[PDB]
């Protein structure tokens, strides 16, 4: 909605709206900067869980760092409390369940504080009195701290009253016991948020390295220091050019995997495109399009296409 | 924006029945939940009943088992069927829509309709 | 450098009305409480009205029912509506204010405005 | 110097300078983050106008979202009021007029509030009393809200007292009536800010896709394998490599065209450069240099070069 | 935990913790945005020094704009005071000294203000009373302004109580006088922070352009009639693809060299990789890996590799 | 920075004329607008006349048609020609320069010059 | 987290000697500096002596030339040898550890030990 930047005046009685509006503007400003370089500046930084109570059909989060599409960053390690335990008793008939972190919508018409009064909708804010340290001196004072009213909900539930972000998926094992699905990938703000994607990404890089080292040994020497390239090496050069150009770029993205997946996608798609020139078994529509909400429909099929393209590249 | 117009209000005897209507127009696709609120003379506004866009109903303890909230999506009309009306049900009844646009929530209200239960 | 400015004072007829305004300057006010004091030519300083922290305002026995102390956030001013003015009300009116700065607080008084009925 | 970060202390009386300086530092901090990835983090997000009053020499804005080079973001949809109508009475003798959005300079020596008193210069801030909703509870209170004193000025006017950003260009009809020039492109923060550039970019992508699909079918095969390469394949596979590498990159930049043009320029220049290796009519200097202030001198000649390169 | 976002209530006593926590959250929020696009959003924007009075074993900074890994941006041109003079009397026995800008750690348990009382650790904040202009009207008022307690320290000193950032390196000349080492490169937030790297980057671009213009002559000299048939023209046209694709990308990065080195590294590494396809004298891993803390172990060997690859043909 | 020195002030008879001068020096290229202000005894500072770098003039209603503000670009001198001087024009006249530097505005003032309208 | 326990406090005469001890446990690897603080009756808490992890010592002006701060890293014990004791040294002595984790500093304190210096 509207953001009313406050004007600070000499005789003025200080109002909560002045501080609320200033804080809202700063959130919008930081979000507008993020949008200059990225199409989707929201998603999971960290989504860690305790699996110990899964045989008792209970799921607890240990660490949640998630940015919502409205620019609100939630951080249980720094500013927020962990959401209450997720009870899986209602999904005893299911084999699969998608867990979402839910943040109630901010109501521009007020009533955002969950004060225990009745409401037709969930309230975004909770107030907790915390003895907060005064940083210049040595005193502490009890201050009303803003706590986001976060809950772990399920994707099949009615969630329009909340901003939601996929945070895990649970699947039943051979015994029917709930366990976190390793194939799950949430919308990403960092690559590190998904350890399985990281394992798959490291596998691709290793496969690329092995393939390019094998292809680099296959060039005929023009002289002692220069490579010989003829009409017969049309496939050999462009393959080597594609692998040699991409490998140091992909290596630096993977060595510090704390950036947005749009950066990685761009380079992975560029490499896939370059390799498709020598394949007859694919369309060029083969490169999966980038969809932020479901990275499972972009990175696993793109890594699958790349691994197949690396193997078949020898001709 | 969402426009709400209430109708069906009036005078009824104790133990009687009334059906309130609320016609919704405008950006209807954004409505998350619709509700009925009431303001009795000299009392604060109170939530009576609510219905999500998906049809999940909820009632305040004071009206539970007596009132029925329903929605006609083909006509974009909210209904409140009120049975076993008591003098404490006398109030101005307001239609409300909790609307969602671009990750933000908004409240829209009707003008209200007078409901009087005589003893 | 916190100051209080009292305005809306002066000469008025009996059984009429006047409205005294109290504004602050030099700083921005967070949490505070304002009180109106009167100093007649003979008698000392007496509490006319005071705001009560999270409660209804206290008025003196003489002025109860005739005066109404209010706060205007939009105008950043604390008003004192003086209705049914009598010759015994007439005194020099002062605006007292307890202003907080974190844990610490200060008691500030304005120069005062002259009232005659 | 220009910013005085406030120190918050327990026995301190709150001053407007503390909040003004903190807000100024936060704006500078957000701008410094933008400068890490982008050379020019300023320009137009949205510049929409009402053309209905153009025959009557009047121009009105409907939506303006513009970031000034000092890090100030203006947004008429969220925080600011629309500027007053732009009167074209003074340009009846002109055939062309460049419309700029003007934000008065912030004066470090004060007097930035337009309080109705006399001034030799335009003041940046305007105060509007708005009944602002308290977000935790249900109360509303009248609060003095900062409105940026924005005006629509013209580039031929004396504008040193303001920070300016090109927002439209008006040209004359065959009848001599003023109209918005579709060829105009403002300094960009999003590709969507220019509907004509978007049309041209969508056209380039479709042309690239058509040329590459035709070239991919031109690959000669023996059984299900590529046939032994001929001399004509040297050019064919070079060309295919350039189109196949760029297409998915350009597609995802264009499908969500809400990012800075520097990202797009980089990829467009890379593709142009790759295509210039076969051409002898264009040297490598043919790739237009990036010019943030005048994207008309970068994107139309670059798209023209690319379309010529794809066809030849 | 670390940051407590304040809840603003009517009827609440305003406390310094509310404003301190809100400010801390805004710094964290701006840092989280920077981390979306960059792995290392910290380093030097500007680190300028007074070389005069160096013969007297004294080093003074003139301009320091440095972002620390905790998201704190220091700027002597806008918000901070210059650190005190760095006394080089203690390093008379040394031939080399690494200068670091030191910002004391923020203590989550308080006592961050240097109030003149004794402390076992350096305090991050200093208070300076400044007559600050009220921007709406015309009044000025004395306000306690936050000044970061910055000092110029040396890398060989015990610096755990501070967040440090390399800012210069001093080396002795032929006469034994201290002078700033031109080979020094601090962790970068902007390319312009290093004038020597700038000179080397401009040299590479000119070398690339010269190599590209010579390669333009070759394809021309053995005449091209839009029908290439020569076996040598094959490697020539392919080397041209690498230079022509990279040149406009490198040029716009260098024309406005105010962005993070990760952007430049990515393009330099891409070009190096493309040029390695033609060379038999280099390893598969020849492209130096990116290490933000020591750009001397990434940019000079990468520019050395590139110049050697360009001179090959 | 910008340095401003006023001259030309003095004693004048009612209905008389005076020409004030202001020599500007320093970073003159950053000057956006120059002005004349006046402070009469016991009165607030009032803007008299202003001139942009481009030569656009503006006057207070109280002096319009009587006062002329002009600038000699070559000599960096600001002038104020004052005609039909009246006792209410008695004041200290100040020269002012509105200067710009890296998107920020700054004010520079002169020391002032006394103007006395009498008999 | 760092846990601290003081011992060695008690009653001594002026010009007498005392050795205070502080056993440190937990995440000792993050300790930047250890210190001794004191709080005399009706007075504010004050620094006595400090020692960095590297062994650099510092003393408050009031105890310089009289006290000795030392650290036994094999036993993770902080010591304070107090000599030439005066009645103004009577206070509750607190052990302190300044700890670092991920660019942020933290304070850990002991419970304190009573030191009483009697005069004639």
């Amino acid at each position: 909605m509207k953001i009313y930047r406050p004007l600070w005046e000499d005789g003025a009685f200080l109002m909560p709206q002045q501080f609320q509006q200033q804080a809202a503007w700063d959130v919008h400003l930081a979000d507008s900067v993020a949008r200059m370089g990225l199409a989707h500046p929201w998603g999971v930084v960290a989504a860690e869980f305790d699996d110990s109570l899964l045989p008792l059909s209970r799921l607890n989060a240990t660490r949640l760092i998630v940015r919502f599409p409205d620019g609100t960053l939630i951080d249980t390690e720094r500013a927020d409390n962990l959401p209450p335990v997720c009870d899986l008793s209602t999904v005893s008939d299911r084999s699969l369940v998608d867990i979402v972190l839910a943040l109630p919508l901010l109501n521009a018409n007020g009533g955002n504080l969950d004060n225990g009064s009745e409401s037709e909708r969930p309230r975004r804010w909770k107030s907790e009195r915390v003895n907060v340290q005064e940083l210049a001196g040595h005193e502490q004072s009890e201050v009303a701290v803003l706590r986001h009213n976060l809950t772990l909900r399920m994707a099949h539930q009615e969630n329009a009253a909340w901003l939601t972000c996929p945070v895990t998926r649970l699947v039943r094992d051979a015994q029917g016991q709930w366990c976190r699905d390793p194939r799950f990938i949430p919308p990403l703000l960092t690559l590190s948020a998904s350890p399985s994607l990281m394992t798959e990404l490291l596998e691709l890089l290793h496969h690329l390295q092995a393939r390019r080292q094998r292809l680099m040994s296959m060039r005929r020497e023009n002289n002692a220091r220069l490579a010989d390239f003829a009409v017969a090496d049309v496939s050999l050069f462009w393959l080597l050019n594609a692998l040699n150009s991409a490998e140091p770029v992909l290596k630096e993205l993977l060595d510090m995997p704390y950036r947005h997946p749009e950066l990685l996608y761009r380079e992975l798609a560029r490499l896939a495109g370059s390799l498709l020139t020598f394949s007859l078994e694919h369309n060029v529509d083969a490169v999966p399009a980038y969809h932020h909400e479901t990275p499972e429909n972009v990175f696993p099929p793109l890594l699958s296409l790349l691994n197949r393209l690396l193997e078949a590249s020898l001709p | 924006q969402v426009q709400l117009v209430e109708s069906g209000g009036g005078l009824v005897q104790a133990g009687g029945t009334l059906k309130l209507s609320c016609a919704a127009s405008g950006s209807i696709s954004g409505i998350v939940v619709m509700a009925w609120y009431r303001q009795a003379p000299g009392k604060q506004r109170e939530l009576v009943a609510s219905i999500t866009s998906g049809g999940t109903t909820n009632y305040a303890d004071s009206v539970k088992g007596r009132f029925t909230i329903s929605k006609d999506n083909a006509e974009n009309t909210l209904y409140l069927r009120m049975n076993s009306l008591k003098p404490e049900d006398t109030a101005v009844y307001y239609c409300k829509a909790f609307f969602r646009r671009d990750y933000v929530g908004y409240d829209y209200w009707g003008q209200g309709t007078q409901v009087t239960v005589s003893s | 450098q916190v100051q209080l400015v009292e305005s809306g004072g002066g000469l008025v007829q009996p059984g009429g009305s006047l409205r005294l305004s109290c504004a602050a300057s030099g700083i921005m006010l967070g949490y505070f409480t304002m009180a109106w004091y009167r100093q007649a030519p003979g008698k000392q300083r007496e509490l006319v009205a005071t705001e009560i922290s999270g409660g209804s305002a206290n008025y003196a026995d003489a002025v109860k029912g005739r005066f109404t102390i209010s706060r205007d956030n939009a105008r950043s001013t604390v008003y004192l509506q003086m209705n049914s003015l009598k010759p015994e009300d007439t005194a020099v009116y002062y605006c007292d204010a307890r202003i907080w700065r974190g844990t610490v607080y200060d008691n500030i008084s304005g120069p005062g405005t002259q009232v005659t009925v």
